[PDB]
């Protein structure tokens, strides 16, 4: 089996506490959490699992250390997050990006251009095309999903199905509050 | 003003690691616990310096115990009794930057569905064993689940193929998700 002794804080930029909850659960079932109008434990499962998460609730009741700790849980959140906080939530690292050619899928088109983007924070990025200065594909999802590397960089990628002319120019625009300007990169059949 | 998520699980269980616990900024991980070693450990280098404040010790050691005592205590009483839950590793790999032959790069293999949290990763190139660049960072995530994280430094040549082999740890269940060079990026 697999048990749970989970806290969370939610605070905002700035470091003030919203909110705070700490929560057991056993064989990944959420049994009973803290409940600050009631100052206390209770349960939360009322399946099978019901009497085990009154049996835990009583038990963490009636530890009057636990009982002050949590009702001091907004504070604490505050105070623990307080050394580092402002750093995680004022952190960004700007996004590099490269366009190149790609094996097309999922289209008629001869070619597919890919735009990559890599080493970004936050995961919030908007790629958009222009093709000689305006722009295309207006009804795609320019909010794009990103895939964690795990380090607190992401990347993704933005593709555009095309038949190439010579004097044509693709623009891969992205737009990340990482960087103060929207990053372009130029594509153009004789590169 | 938006809001944003400190995550703080300790988890523990029967088998190896006993115990655990990962803290996360929203979707990242900022610290892991080393009971062992009585210390927080950074994720990253920079977080370093944080990782070294232990004003919440006993909270830790309060709510390590106790969830031990539920894996003692309880748990032998409830073996039988209700199916125990488990979720197969998926694993998927991919290049940390964008694939350029000749030129320094790294694997990343990211596992989720990750329950118990039992796990060995191990990397190949050409059904090659080869050792990867760090440890496995396993974390937890919202909805009583974790992931993990693996690391392969390398230099992709235009024959390579690598796996990344995961073992949902003592012969539960292996996972395998292969890597090849594709649609690499245009060298100067
Ligand atoms: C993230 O941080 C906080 C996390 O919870 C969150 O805090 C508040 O979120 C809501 C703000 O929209 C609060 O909702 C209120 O809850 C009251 C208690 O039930 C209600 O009485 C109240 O009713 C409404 O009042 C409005 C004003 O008159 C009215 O327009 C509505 O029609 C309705 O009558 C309202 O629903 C919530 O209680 C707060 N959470 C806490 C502290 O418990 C932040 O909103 C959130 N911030 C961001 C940027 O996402
Ligand atoms: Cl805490
Ligand atoms: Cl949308």
């Amino acid at each position: 089996f697999v048990a749970h002794v989970e806290s969370t804080c939610l605070l905002d930029d700035a470091g003030t506490p919203k909110d705070f909850t700490y929560c057991i659960s056993f064989n990944k079932d959420l049994l009973t959490c803290w409940d600050p109008e009631e100052n206390k434990m209770a349960p939360c499962e009322f399946g099978v699992l019901n009497s085990l998460a009154n049996v835990l609730s009583q038990h963490l009741n009636q530890k009057d250390t636990l009982m002050q700790r949590l009702r001091n849980g907004l504070q604490n959140c505050a105070t623990h997050t307080q050394p580092f906080w402002g750093s995680l939530t004022n952190r960004t690292r700007p996004p590099s990006v490269q366009v190149a050619k790609t094996t097309p899928f999922n289209t008629r088109e001869p070619v597919m251009l890919a735009c990559y983007v890599w080493g970004f924070y936050p995961a919030e990025v908007t790629i958009t095309w222009r093709k000689n200065g305006k722009l295309v594909m207006p009804h795609s999802s320019a909010h794009k999903t990103a895939q964690p590397n795990g380090d607190w960089t992401y990347q993704t990628l933005s593709h555009l199905a095309l038949t190439p002319s010579y004097g044509d120019t693709y623009t891969c625009v992205v737009e990340h509050i990482g960087a103060p300007e929207p990053i372009l990169r130029d594509w153009t059949p004789g590169l | 003003l938006q809001n944003h998520t400190f995550l703080h699980t300790v988890y523990c269980q029967d088998g190896s690691p006993s115990v655990g616990l990962s803290e996360a900024y929203d979707e990242d991980q900022l610290f892991f616990f080393d009971f062992s070693q009585n210390t927080r450990v950074p994720r990253l280098p920079e977080f370093a310096d944080w990782a070294q404040e232990q004003g919440d010790a006993p909270a830790i050691l309060f709510d390590k115990e106790f969830c031990e005592w539920m894996i003692q205590q309880i748990g032998p009483k409830l073996d039988g009794k209700i199916p125990v839950s488990r979720g197969f590793p998926i694993a998927e790999v991919f290049t940390l930057k964008p694939l350029e032959f000749g030129k320094p790069n790294t694997l990343v293999c990211f596992v989720s569905n990750l329950f118990p949290p039992m796990l060995t990763v191990n990397w190949q190139h050409h059904s090659v064993p080869v050792e990867g660049f760090g440890p496995t960072f396993v974390s937890a995530v919202d909805g009583l689940s974790f992931q993990a994280f693996s690391y392969l430094n390398f230099t992709p040549e235009p024959s390579d193929i690598f796996s990344c082999i995961v073992t949902h740890e003592i012969d539960r269940y292996t996972a395998i998700a292969y890597w090849v060079p594709r649609n690499a990026l245009p060298s100067d």
